[PDB]
């Protein structure tokens, strides 16, 4: 379900579902460092 | 529960030859005309 | 009363008699659908009527 019309005014809208994706850690070697980053996969920085 | 004649065709303006007598009916239906 | 007389021949229906199946809107897809369809190319019977029929 992509469009749907809305039952009190006849406006053809769309939904659509909204951000998300898969969360990746890249981090060194645990005895090196307990920093880590985080790769939010295929959203746009803004969404986070 | 209409019962029509043999050869059912309307009048135009009445409907009389189409079916000879009616009765109790089930359902109804008043809109805008199908032909233009 | 009887004031009607019928006469039959046959036609080709082509591709006529297509119509949409569901209320639900598509753009750009080929959909699959089983209903009940005139078929393609099917005797399709033309009567006159000139005024059991
Ligand atoms: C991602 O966000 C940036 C913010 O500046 C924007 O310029 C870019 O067009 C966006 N890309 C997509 C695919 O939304
Ligand atoms: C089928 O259609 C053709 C073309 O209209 C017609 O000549 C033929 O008689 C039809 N056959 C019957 C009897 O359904």
């Amino acid at each position: 379900t992509d469009a749907v019309r809305d039952p009190q005014t006849l406006e053809i809208l769309d939904i659509t579902p909204c951000s998300f994706g898969g969360v990746s850690v890249i981090t060194p070697g645990t005895n090196t460092s307990n920093q880590v980053a985080v790769l939010y996969q295929g959203v746009n920085c803004t969404e986070v | 529960e209409f019962q029509f004649c043999n050869d059912p065709f309307l009048d135009v303006e009445s409907e009389f030859r189409v079916y000879s007598s009616a009765n109790n009916c089930t359902f109804e239906y008043v809109s805008q005309p199908f032909l233009m | 009363v009887n004031l009607i007389t019928r006469t039959q021949s046959y036609t080709n229906s082509f591709t006529r008699g297509v119509y949409y199946p569901d209320k639900v809107f598509r753009s750009s897809v080929l959909h699959s659908t089983q209903d009940l369809f005139l078929p393609f190319f099917s005797n399709v019977t033309w009567f006159h009527a000139i005024h059991n029929p």
